[PDB]
């Protein structure tokens, strides 16, 4: 019942724009209004999740106005296992067709007012913090 | 930089030594054409008059409009010295070299030329059968040894020893194999033309005590000669010269008269398509090539799977791209190879990509990218793995007894641009091996 209301709001109220879907949501639920996707976590190397995710968006309303281009932003983790779970995950969609741009810098990124963990003290307090994460008479008596 | 290299050459080479050069008019013919449109247009006009001509007087032929190609042309005219400024009486004269006046005269009127275009025996031979096989072949044979595939006949010592000797395939003895560098692929890159005036160029570098005006005596005269006719026998020196000149293609020899190749006319001026090849997301490659220049200089930074005899398919892998890369070859040239060796499919779906580009914005005009972007970003992207760890050789500067001290010894390195690395609250920095004994010289004083 509460995620319905969730997905009606998102879909027909403007105030709730963007949303936080997990991997229930990784397939098979029709959200025709999505346009942007983006995805922090990964199961691993499995390249259908990858495709069944996209396909939240190749959905979206208006796919025949001019000009008209959806975006799929994948951040991960430099230097790390993610990148061979990102290659490894994705190497289905370039067989479709489909072609990832590297994103090595965003513009305008320094500009924004306020940017969460700026500071080394947030930053050490969430260190600690996820580091922490790991006789039938008798029934009467009783 | 065909003309340019040429002209660069012949800058160096001292006045004295120049006047030698020009009493040829076969020569002097050679060097007549290199010179720009606007100037060949002076020299035609002085060297049939004999007078003075004021610099003034030439400026009023050219146009306000191409009056700084008129500062190009009098320039590059002067520093050769075929221009020969004289002041008097308050005017500066301009005048031509006599010798090159005279040659130049000689050869248009057809005067006594003494065999500069040499002679004629009516020996013909067929020049496709032997002479185009056997020059492509002793052309192609020096690059399969480039290319470092394998090949039964090794090309003779006076090249070997002139490309050791040259920038082009650097070699060790330690490693006991011969491989391309950076100025190697631009070579291979570049035509027919300036990729055999790259080898010539070196070898009028290498050739020491023959003589420098000799050599170019053989060199302009071998342009003149025409393919497929018979000379007889030319100077000393130009004997030991033919015979190196046919180990590279452009002289073919039965074993009295020698026979020039398509090669010494294509040195004078220029002269599916074969090569183009299709860049898929999957990193494959396909050739619409057959023949082995294309197919060897692929293999250069190609994984090749199979091929056809009408085409060739390969993958590009990152071991391939690395080993192209431990060899020296920068990605930009990979791309510029791919980009001007683009097959016409795509070349119209990438002109379809800019008008579709333009036609949806048509303020911005983005750059025509034959293949997908996504291909140069991860080739770019590898050539920055491979940039990832830097490391210098030097000395550490440290335990200094006064920041004074430090900041003069840190200063002057800077200075003098061997310092790597400083910081002032430790009082240390560290400089570059090559300025480590500058340093110390100036610590001691
Ligand atoms: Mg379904």
């Amino acid at each position: 019942q509460e995620r319905m209301n969730i997905l009606q709001n998102f879909q027909y109220n403007d105030q709730i724009n963007t949303i936080f879907l997990s991997k229930v949501g990784d397939t098979s639920i029709d959200l025709p209004e999505a346009t942007c996707l983006i995805q922090i976590s990964s199961h691993y190397g499995s390249r259908r999740q990858e495709a069944q995710r996209l396909g939240r968006i190749l959905r979206a309303k208006r796919r025949n106005d001019e000009g008209f281009n959806a975006f799929f932003y994948s951040l991960v983790s430099k230097d790390t296992q993610e990148m061979y779970y990102s290659t490894k995950r994705q190497a289905f969609l370039v067989d479709q067709g489909y072609a990832f741009k590297v994103i090595t810098h965003l513009h305008g990124m320094e500009n924004i007012p306020n940017l969460a963990y700026a500071s080394p003290r947030e930053r050490r307090e969430l260190l600690q913090e996820v580091l922490l994460k790991n006789h039938p008479l008798i029934r009467k008596m009783y | 930089s065909l003309k340019h290299s040429v002209t660069q050459y012949l800058e160096e080479i001292p006045q004295q030594v120049q006047n030698r050069l020009y009493t040829s008019p076969a020569t002097c013919l050679a060097i007549y054409r290199i010179l720009p449109p606007l100037a060949k247009f002076f020299i035609m006009a002085m060297v049939f008059n004999e007078n003075e001509v004021p610099l003034l007087d030439l400026d009023k032929w050219v146009n306000s409009n191409g009056k700084l190609q008129f500062q190009n042309a009098i320039k590059s005219m002067k520093s050769l010295h075929l221009l020969i400024p004289n002041k008097s009486s308050g005017t500066l004269m301009i005048n031509l070299n006599p010798t090159f006046k005279i040659s130049l005269r000689n050869a248009l009127t057809g005067g006594e030329v003494q065999n500069s275009f040499g002679v004629v025996v009516e020996e013909n031979v067929v020049s496709l059968d032997l002479l185009d096989e056997y020059s492509a072949n002793k052309w192609e044979t020096i690059l399969h040894f480039m290319v470092g595939t394998p090949l039964a006949k090794i090309p003779s010592e006076k090249v070997l020893n002139l490309l050791k000797h040259s920038k082009l395939m650097e070699e060790v003895n330690s490693t006991g194999e011969f491989k391309i560098t950076n100025e190697g692929f631009q070579f291979l890159l570049q035509e027919i033309n300036s990729q055999l005036w790259t080898l010539l160029l070196q070898y009028l570098k290498m050739i020491e005590t023959m003589d420098l005006v000799d050599v170019l005596h053989f060199i302009f005269m071998l342009g003149a000669l025409e393919v497929g006719k018979a000379y007889k026998i030319l100077s000393e020196t130009q004997r030991i010269m033919l015979q190196d000149m046919r180990d590279y293609g452009l002289v073919f020899q039965k074993h009295s008269i020698f026979y020039p190749t398509k090669l010494a006319l294509m040195l004078t001026s220029d002269t599916i398509p074969d090569g183009s090849l299709i860049v898929e997301t999957n990193f494959k490659i396909y050739s619409y090539s057959n023949s082995p220049l294309q197919i060897a200089v692929l293999s250069l930074f190609v994984h090749l799977k199979a091929r056809f005899v009408n085409m060739v398919l390969g993958q590009i892998t990152r071991e391939s791209i690395r080993r192209a890369l431990t060899n020296g070859i920068t990605a930009d040239q990979i791309i510029a190879y791919l980009e001007t060796h683009a097959h016409p499919q795509m070349r119209r779906l990438a002109e379809e990509k800019l008008e579709k580009k333009l036609e949806l914005d048509p303020n911005c005009k983005e750059p025509l990218q034959v293949l997908p972007p996504t291909v140069v970003d991860q080739i770019r992207l590898w050539q920055l793995e491979l940039d990832r760890v830097i490391t210098y050789e030097g000395s550490l500067y440290s335990d200094f007894e006064t920041s004074q001290e430090y900041n003069l010894l840190s200063k002057y390195a800077q200075d003098i641009g061997v310092l790597l690395w400083k910081d002032d609250k430790k009082k240390k920095f560290f400089i570059s091996k090559e300025g480590n004994s500058q340093v110390l010289d100036f610590a001691k004083r």
